[PDB]
């Protein structure tokens, strides 16, 4: 027999997980392979959470772990204690609603999988949308963190293939409320884009700069991610900005079903192999990982199952996701309405209406020429 | 979508301070803006408070508005009540889905 | 700018009202909206929809397939149509354009039109 534990938020989610695992067991042949699941709730103290999760799940000899973000607002502490504790061995952990760029460095987290587009897909879809707008004057504001640097690097490596000059870049630092010199730097330029990569409320600060440097209107479109249009940043924002957001975002039951289906497929694929051991139990008396640890992760990367709730749930080399979906809206007098549908190099935007943060409709052509020349010379009697 | 709650009726002597509280049951009214309108009997409503920090030009300086920021409620304070203040007070707010208006409160002199 | 709202005057049961809110002293060609405020008798106020000249309009998620608003710039006019208006749809319609500012703000408020279905 085998078991697949998980860490969920509420008891209703636990009941949904039980129903999903029962349905999965009802499927397939279920010959000599039974998977009864166990669940556990969250805790305020991270130390208590880590100790409890190891002593509970590890002692049960699980074969996979599912972790989801708790219902508490903001923050990102959801996977870090579980990922660190279960990262001692090579038991894979599946993410459910955790979209952060810190969990992409395989050197730090050596065993972590999820089915949610990191924020590299944010810059990828940014490049995909910008390839057709025909501006070639990319300038963006980036917060000095892991997410902002990752987004800027993804933009640079997306433009490296196209061989285009991305003007300049602005770095407004994290945790600041007085940013206007960067706005003056971006004031004089032929780059008519105000692409923004900030950290929530920080954007709000530079948003106030938009109300202070009077650059908004008849040009200077804005491009922000899903996290920049939530909270105060959404409230202290001007209309006409493109409300990019990731679409079935706050939905987990469908994601739970997809995860359990792909886990069952991977387990069935792995069962037909050579001798297989079991992960140790106790959290105390074992200091060695089992032999075929990374083998399960490797066979899990190459597991494709495009029949659960949505399209092809394909895992790339990084392990985040492939072929997901994106719904880019716009702040047209608030009430964001989807205008762009994205699924990977195959954008089919909605033709509802296009409005820019200048009260107009026509796309602001981002070009300036200037005939201001700056001759310089040294004196020379017959000529100068 | 959400709803806003207002007191049924209030009574105060003229020349005193009258406080009207409009509470937001769902969510938190701390980032988005709220406004206070006033309707006369048999006439179109007229705004009295916007942006919770100033008043429209020509409105009396007695009217003032503030946000509790604790109980998700907006407080409108009028000092020096007069007979001309007999009207209907409404609290209006907006969200990312729809725009809602308060039930309304009436003061009796 | 002033708004003069005159309705069809027919309030028979199972009908659709289309009030004409003419604009005097102003031009339709602008970046402003024009929203309709619905006031039931002896109750509160709610917003049912709006019109904006350069394209898409958001009436309401509740009655998206029930209210349709169009605008003609040449006549400086804009009309609404409530699909399948029930006998309980007797209210007062007010046409208020907008305030730019940073968020929605209805000012000034027009005299509106009265329908008693």
């Amino acid at each position: 027999i085998v078991n697949i534990g998980a860490v969920l938020s509420t008891r209703k989610h636990e009941q949904m997980f039980r129903e999903a695992v029962n349905q999965a067991n009802k499927r397939h042949g279920s010959w000599k392979i039974q998977l009864n699941a166990t669940s556990v709730t969250h805790k305020p103290n991270a130390i208590q959470m880590a100790l409890s999760v190891c002593e509970d799940l590890i002692s049960s000899q699980v074969y996979a772990i599912l972790v989801s973000h708790p219902p508490t607002p903001n923050d990102h502490f959801t996977p870090t204690p579980v990922s660190y504790t279960a990262g001692f061995y090579r038991i894979p952990v599946l993410g459910l609603t955790t979209r952060m760029s810190i969990y992409s460095d395989k050197s730090i987290h050596l065993s972590f999988l999820r089915t949610v587009p990191p924020y590299s897909h944010q810059s990828s879809v940014w490049f995909e949308m910008m390839r057709v707008y025909s501006w070639n004057h990319i300038i963006l504001l980036v917060s000095d963190d892991h997410e902002g640097r990752a987004a800027q690097k993804r933009l640079e490596t997306l433009l490296e293939e196209r061989e285009s000059k991305a003007e300049k870049v602005l770095q407004f630092d994290p945790g600041t409320k007085n940013v206007t010199a960067l706005l003056m730097e971006a004031k004089e330029l032929e780059a008519r884009v105000i692409i923004l990569s900030a950290s929530e409320d920080d954007a709000a600060t530079v948003y106030r700069a938009a109300a202070m440097l009077n650059m908004t209107g008849s040009g200077y479109v804005w491009l922000v991610g899903e996290r920049e249009i939530s909270g105060n940043a959404l409230r202290y924002a001007p209309d006409g900005i493109l409300g990019l957001q990731l679409i079935n975002g706050k939905n987990e039951s469908a994601h739970i079903s997809d995860a359990v289906g792909v886990v069952a497929q991977a387990v069935h694929e792995l069962l037909e192999k050579e001798n297989i051991t079991d992960p140790p139990r106790g959290c105390v008396g074992n200091t060695n990982i089992w032999k075929t640890g990374p083998l399960f992760k490797r066979v899990l990367m190459s597991s494709k199952y495009a029949d659960g709730v949505t399209g092809r749930v394909e895992f790339n080399e990084d392990g985040d996701r492939k072929f997901a979906n994106y719904s880019i809206m716009n702040l047209q007098r608030r009430k964001l309405v989807q205008v762009g549908i994205y699924n990977g190099t195959h954008v089919i935007p909605n033709d509802r209406k296009i409005i820019w943060p200048g009260g107009e409709t026509e796309k602001p052509r981002g070009y300036q020429m200037s005939t201001r020349l700056k001759i310089v010379t040294i004196h020379q009697e017959p000529f100068v | 979508n959400f709803m806003l709650t207002q007191p049924h009726s209030v009574s105060e002597s003229p020349g005193k301070t009258v406080t009207i509280s409009c509470t937001r049951s769902s969510g938190s009214i701390a980032s988005n803006y709220v406004q206070w309108y006033q309707q006369r009997p048999g006439s179109a409503p007229t705004t009295v408070i916007y942006e919770d920090n100033q008043r429209p030009s020509g409105v009396p300086d007695r009217f003032s508005g503030s946000i509790d920021s604790s109980s998700n409620s907006a407080s409108l304070t009028i000092s020096g009540l007069k007979t001309e203040d007999e009207a209907d007070y409404y609290c209006q707010s907006y969200d990312s889905s729809t725009v809602v208006f308060g039930g309304g409160t009436k003061l009796t002199v | 700018l002033q708004l003069q709202e005159s309705g069809p005057g027919l309030v028979k049961p199972s009908q659709t009202l289309s009030l004409t809110c003419t604009v005097s002293g102003g031009s339709i060609s602008s970046s402003n909206w024009w929203s309709w405020v619905r006031q039931p008798p002896g109750k509160g106020l709610e917003w049912i929809g709006e019109i904006y000249h350069s394209g898409n309009t958001n009436y309401n998620p509740s009655l998206k397939s029930r209210v349709t608003v169009s605008v003609d710039k040449s006549k400086n006019q804009f009309s609404l149509k409530l699909t399948s208006v029930t006998a309980a749809d007797t209210a007062v319609y007010y046409c208020a354009r907008d305030v730019s500012g940073g968020v929605n703000w209805f000012d000034p408020w027009g005299q509106g039109t009265l329908v008693t279905v």
